[PDB]
């Protein structure tokens, strides 16, 4: 039979063992990470790492019994956990007879938004393997379905029409969200040239005129929503000012 | 004294994929030569003098290397390529071969069809009962067979045998033979073969009750 | 055309010596080295040694020194190899081969040497199709070929007419020192009542040939 | 492994053969120490040293009858913890018959948190400095096993404030964090190469709070340090760290 | 777009220290390792070492370990390489380059370092057009730019107003250690008596600018 | 450490001709990478991960190989491909580069136009005489330039300098500078530059008489 | 990255005291032992001692005890070595080095200590190329740098522009107690009379700088 | 107390040949460490903990040993490997080094070019005459220089200095300086340097006559 992995949690050593002060050769690509949706049937499924590693085909694989994996997330603060994957049998060939080299993967370590993750792994008996990745934010097509992103407006489709109306005045149309009632419309060319404020408790297509001080033809229009959970840091919507037929 | 190490020892490739296999010499040689061997016939010279193709050998094959490191490459795998490939040197005495790369055909997963056979009456006259479980035309090769007698797991009284890849559909077949004394066979009723394979979501069990034709 | 034709197979008691021959034709015998290569069943190729037919000079793989002796006879364009005191580990195919540089360009067809202290023909039992649970589409049937020695047995079906769907498994060495194998075929289940299926088992070492008809067991 | 060890309480040393050399030769490494939990079932289990050593593969091993081990607290502390491990039989081979080396271990010596330990060992009979020596700092409340000890828990080792800190103005940082049931008083600190800002927070509820820190320097990418003032730890409670970020973080 | 911008050429007295810089832009500095590579007049490429800007990890070619030191400055997105005691063996072009895996995808423009005590501007001599430098109605004339150190010199003609065939002979190292080059131009021969040709020779290492009028030989 | 041996060290190819150059590693590597460098500028990434094209690279370029043996191929040589190509690995520390393949563009033979320049009077004031001989717009590079002074063959007192291949017509130009003390120059009369080249049926000599006017 | 930066060379009266420094950076100073190592003109390496910067504890090689004292200043991350009475037997290069376990993984660049009762700058004489030289052929020329103390002198040619073909020989201690060396370069004989060759000799201990033009000897 | 003995003190190795150097400890040690030093710079950690290579050290290097016996090995000598290697222990105080193995690179034999230089007039004015004989770019290092003054062999009045191996061509250069008083120098006419070297079939003599340019 072929070896598989049985993985479990481990206390593990202090995260200093992960500080590579010599550079490892860059063409050693035996450790890979990618994010996967854990449940595909769900809109907001937990986001997990799929950590894959390749076992080098030489003498030493026959003595291998376990692989250790530790993950450190750095965003607004550090996180640090470790797993040990035990191989269920000893390795009879230095590559798998129905494939190429030996490759195994562990799915776990839920992924947070906007975090840089350091992943290191080492074989037992003996960071030898290392890979990092920075997780995307609420504009990523997969992460936008997270509750934190949706509640900050990641899926709001205001359908902005922003249009040069009269002498230096711009009419901005947009459809509100049920997530909040307060909005700010802004026009910016070489500098911010205009701002206005509308409050709308109704889910409707509202309209507002923003007074601009410079040329308002081809500048960006920026819509700011003020939803509860995101305070002053909700996802903003951008457009461009055009003429009105 | 030069030894040649070949890697990988066994590998599979789908038709159309690129294939590489290596031959590593314990010290430097002037040339490496490669032979193809299919089950039941003589090896044939395939690539010689490191990179030359014998006449007729498809040009999708190529050889390269120097010093102690050589390789054989197939730009695009074909089913006719499934074979064992040996490298060989005669830059020093003794003439030596590598241990060989067995190249098999990768195909889509196929679950086995399972059959179980009670011992024949002819055999039972002799005192021994062979119970045979057959896994037919499956892929990949890896499969687990567990015997159960009146729902008791057996161990140490079975042997497995696996065919080579079928020439037409590239599948494997497997036999597991459980051998018992007639005495122990006539003591129990339900004989079961439980088969685990990647192509089955749950293990399939095939059984018979002793003497129920 | 160049041809290397080797003498025929030999079944021999352990401890005996044998000399097999390699008859060359189609080229000047003395211009090319002749090599000998051992191959155990299913395993790797081992060089035994080579001989220059021009001067009779030889070189051996030291694992075979003393055990093997190479000779030629220029008048017949023939090479010979003498293997002494055969053990069961010497059962294998043995090839002669021609080189000019370091590679082999022509191979003989092989000579099988088998070490056996006795021979024993097999018992052949039916693997009777589960006619009790017919349909579902395909039925399997076969022959169990038990307790023979040494290898090999040959199994055909219906005197060689049935090849499709036939799987004859590698022999397994039982802990009794004897071999066993099964040969199976898959057929439409509705053919169990209309078609005849006979496995023809041949064990040349013992001059035993066994034909066994495999029939659905009595169901009513 | 035929010879075994029976270890006992002999003093018979001097905290001077341990400081025979001010610098101990750096390659005396056949002696290893690792901490082990006395009880698995317990979180506040006592922590012991597992002192293991390998024996030299040479002919003098035939003359070996005991190994002495002393552990010193070094904190203007003296030794007075030595053990003597007697070997039960003579050593017939210079290695085990299927063993890299002759290896033995002794478990003992209760370990304190964040403590520096010098451990020296000497074979009997036989030079007269330590045959083996190792320096060892015991883990603290951040270690994965020691964090569940009672003194660590009560100092906030398991507090998860989930700090979010955002650069708001050129001179202000907004720090959000979740309070602990262990206390009501907190200090938020922003630090780059020096401390550039501090704010104190009083909050009696278990809630996610927010506080503005006025800074005197560049705050982008600086560390945020949260000091809680929990009981039993006074001003030495476990600090929590984060990093200042540019908010909004999206486009 | 990604850019790696290196500091300018330097003359450094042997035994003194020098630190050259590599200013990065167009990507997240902490995401890519920075490498340094030497290319002397022998034109071969020598890897010196690399540094990861995120954590300061480094690895060297041992022929440069102890000789070069690599550092980073995150605020400016800048990498540095410092020689502590520059020797004449160190005169060369130095490149920085960015990697993610094992290959480098963006290169700096290079920094020329000269380990010497002084610079020396060129003497500029005329290569005067004559019948012995004329063929098919075109005359060749030029400027011999000799005995300067270190490289390079630049030559334009008539302050950039001149359209003409141009042949720039690369500098040659003289046995004194000084360089010499010729800059030659081909013009209509009938233009000699009417047009003036000034070669504008520039030697930045010595801050030298020389304009030289090249005049026809009077002996045709 | 890992040495990358590149062959050939120098080669030329005609436009439209197929070009292959090889990179041989002294021990095995996972990938090879190739850089292109033209005179006076930084190397540019060309092929990476053995067979992928850098941005801007025409697909007449391809890379292949594995183990210790690699190659770069140009299906149809273009003049803009003339450059030095370096292979590179970072499978083990240290990162190393190959020794380089210099590729030039081949063309039909073209004879040089030979020109001679006497020393300037300005230079003779300083005490030295440089006599310059020019070979203009020729191919191939190989050429013999021999100085003769009053019919006396010179040796050891001249240096040659050769241009890059012309961007339009791919020819070379060459200068030979004979340097003498003011004393030795004003001591002789006839200074001759003798040019031997495949594009000339007989060797060409250009001369001047010192002290003409 | 870890760096150990040592103070510069020292001239010391015989019998006087001297103190050299070792500035560490890139790591936690108090965590690593600092060692000091001597290398005499015989090139053998002698350990002098080591110091624990955490507590100032020291261990000395007893072959040096009482001659040297090691100290640290934690605030500046610096280690110091003081010789109380330097003698001629003590002139040597001295290294600091950081240890991990039994080996030293980083070395300072070395500090030369010279016990000198006086300094004396050299006389510089021309080594004039020979007139009896081969047509073409190679000529040699040089500078003899005689009777200086202590080492070293530095020699360049043409202000550092001339390095190819240059051999500056190791200094030799004369029986007078003073040093002398030659620096030579080989050049084409046709360059004699066309090129200028100046050797630039510097003796920092005596603040002596001499430039010497080397010309073929004047026939008359 | 432990001391380390290294052998050989000096050796030269052909390019490509296997190199071993040994280190013997006066009593048993737990580890040995090796440092490389090239002339004019600090030793660098090379192999440590007996068999581990520092980062960047070529894998052609290996270390082994135990007890009192250790060695450093180069599988195939490269020119870059020439350096002095010191072994080192700190299993006992004092920390000690071995005396080093100076490893040089062998190349083909090359005879010296010999040059002789008379004393300058500036030096004679001061009362002393230095005559210098130069042996340039030779291999191997062994060479004999004999001074003759009006055919009288000199002794005791000359000193030799030898360069280190050139990094590029692996040759040596040597100076022999014959020093005389101005008084003795002006008594004689013929000053000769006679050189014996493996690359010369017959000894070479270079001479000048005093006061002739
Ligand atoms: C984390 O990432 C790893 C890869 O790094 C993923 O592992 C892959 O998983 C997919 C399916 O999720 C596999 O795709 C399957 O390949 C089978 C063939 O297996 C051979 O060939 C592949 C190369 O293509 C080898 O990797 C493999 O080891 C074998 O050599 C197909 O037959 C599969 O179809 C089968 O399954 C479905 C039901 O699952 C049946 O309905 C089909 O009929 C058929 O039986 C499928 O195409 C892929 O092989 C895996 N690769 C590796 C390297 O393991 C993990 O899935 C991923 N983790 C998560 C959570 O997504
Ligand atoms: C792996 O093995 C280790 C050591 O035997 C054991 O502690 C751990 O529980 C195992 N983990 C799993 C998931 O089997
Ligand atoms: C966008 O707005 C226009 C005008 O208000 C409307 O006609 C159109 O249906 C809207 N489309 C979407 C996708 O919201
Ligand atoms: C914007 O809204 C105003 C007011 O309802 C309407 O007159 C105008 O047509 C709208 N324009 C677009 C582009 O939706
Ligand atoms: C901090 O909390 C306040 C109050 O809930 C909220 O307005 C603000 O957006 C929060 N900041 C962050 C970065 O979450
Ligand atoms: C070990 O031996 C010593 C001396 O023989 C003795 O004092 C001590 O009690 C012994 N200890 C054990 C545990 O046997
Ligand atoms: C332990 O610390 C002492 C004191 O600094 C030191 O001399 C010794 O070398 C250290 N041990 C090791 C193995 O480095
Ligand atoms: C102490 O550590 C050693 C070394 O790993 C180990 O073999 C031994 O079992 C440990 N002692 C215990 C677990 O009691
Ligand atoms: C921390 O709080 C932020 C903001 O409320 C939230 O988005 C995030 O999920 C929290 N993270 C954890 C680990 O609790
Ligand atoms: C992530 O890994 C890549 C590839 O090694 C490296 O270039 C990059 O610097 C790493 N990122 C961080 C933040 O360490």
């Amino acid at each position: 039979p072929e070896p598989t992995i049985q993985c479990g949690s481990e206390p593990g050593p202090s995260p200093e063992w992960m500080v590579r002060h010599t550079l490892t050769p860059g063409d050693l690509r035996d450790l890979r990470v990618e994010t996967i949706k854990s449940n595909v049937d769900l809109e907001d499924s937990p986001i997990l790492m799929n950590i894959s590693w390749i076992l080098r085909a030489d003498a030493s694989i026959r003595l291998l019994k376990a692989t250790k994996i530790c993950v450190m997330g750095k965003s607004h603060f550090q996180s640090y956990s470790c797993i040990r994957c035990n191989y269920t049998q000893a390795f009879q060939t230095q590559t798998r007879p129905s494939g190429g080299k030996w490759t195994f993967s562990y799915v776990g370590f839920p992924v947070e938004l906007n975090t840089v993750y350091f992943i290191g792994a080492h074989n037992i008996p003996n960071p030898s393997m290392a890979v990092n990745f920075t997780s995307p934010g609420c504009l990523d097509h997969v992460m936008k379905y997270k509750k934190k992103c949706i509640e900050a407006g990641s899926l709001w489709k205001p359908n902005i029409t922003a249009c040069k109306r009269s002498a230096n005045t711009v009419e901005v149309n947009f459809t509100t969200s049920p997530l909040g009632d307060r909005y700010m419309a802004l026009i910016q060319s070489t500098a911010v040239i205009g701002t206005s404020y509308v409050s709308e408790k109704e889910l409707t297509r509202t309209s507002v005129v923003v007074h601009v001080t410079g040329e308002s033809e081809g500048a960006v229009v920026q819509l700011t929503p003020y939803f509860h959970t995101c305070g002053n840091d909700c996802i903003r919507q951008r457009g461009t000012v055009v003429q009105c037929p | 004294q030069i030894v040649l190490t070949q890697s990988p020892a066994i590998m599979s490739a789908s038709p159309g994929e690129k294939v590489t296999m290596t031959c590593s010499a314990s010290s430097s040689i002037y040339y490496i030569h490669w032979y193809q061997q299919k089950s039941g016939t003589s090896p044939k010279r395939w690539i010689y003098d490191t990179s030359k193709l014998a006449s007729g050998v498809p040009a999708r094959f190529s050889g390269s290397g120097s010093g102690t490191s050589y390789s054989l490459t197939i730009s695009s795998m074909e089913a006719e390529d499934a074979a064992t490939y040996y490298c060989q040197q005669w830059s020093s005495n003794p003439f030596t071969f590598g241990s060989g790369t067995k190249l098999e055909i990768k195909r889509t997963v196929a679950a086995p069809s399972v059959f179980i056979f009670p011992p024949s009456d002819e055999q039972l006259k002799s005192g021994t009962a062979s119970v045979v479980c057959l896994l037919n035309n499956f892929y990949p090769r890896e499969a687990k067979v567990q015997w159960k007698v009146d729902n008791a797991l057996q161990s140490g009284n079975s042997q497995e045998s696996v065919t080579e890849q079928d020439s037409k559909d590239s599948t494997y077949s497997l036999s597991s033979t459980l051998t018992l004394s007639k005495a122990d066979y006539e003591k129990h009723k339900v004989y079961a073969c439980e088969v685990t394979h990647q192509g089955l979501s749950s293990p399939v069990t095939k059984s018979f009750n002793r003497g129920e034709c | 055309e160049v041809q290397l034709q080797q003498s025929g197979p030999e079944l021999v008691k352990p401890g005996a010596s044998v000399k097999i021959s390699c008859k060359t034709s189609g080229y000047t015998f003395t211009e090319y080295t002749i090599h000998w290569v051992k191959q155990n069943h299913g395993k790797s190729l081992d060089w035994i040694g080579g001989i220059n037919p021009n001067n009779g000079g030889t070189t051996y793989n030291q694992e075979f020194k003393g055990k093997a002796t190479l000779t030629v006879d220029k008048s017949s364009s023939t090479a010979y190899m003498e293997f002494r005191s055969l053990t069961s580990e010497d059962s294998a195919v043995y090839y002669c081969a021609r080189s000019y540089y370091g590679y082999v360009d022509y191979w003989g067809q092989g000579t099988t040497l088998t070490a056996a202290a006795s021979t024993k023909g097999p018992s052949v039992f039916p693997l009777a199709p589960s006619s009790k649970s017919t349909s579902g589409g395909t039925a399997a049937l076969g022959c169990l070929v038990k307790d023979y020695f040494p290898e090999p047995v040959t199994v055909s079906w219906n005197s060689g007419a049935l090849t499709s769907g036939v799987h004859t498994f590698p022999a397994v060495l039982q802990s009794s020192g004897l071999y066993s194998l099964s040969s199976v075929v898959t057929v439409p289940s509705s053919s169990l009542g209309t078609q005849t299926y006979i496995c023809n088992v041949n064990h040349k070492p013992s001059n035993t040939k066994v034909d066994k008809k495999a029939e659905p067991k009595s169901c009513d």
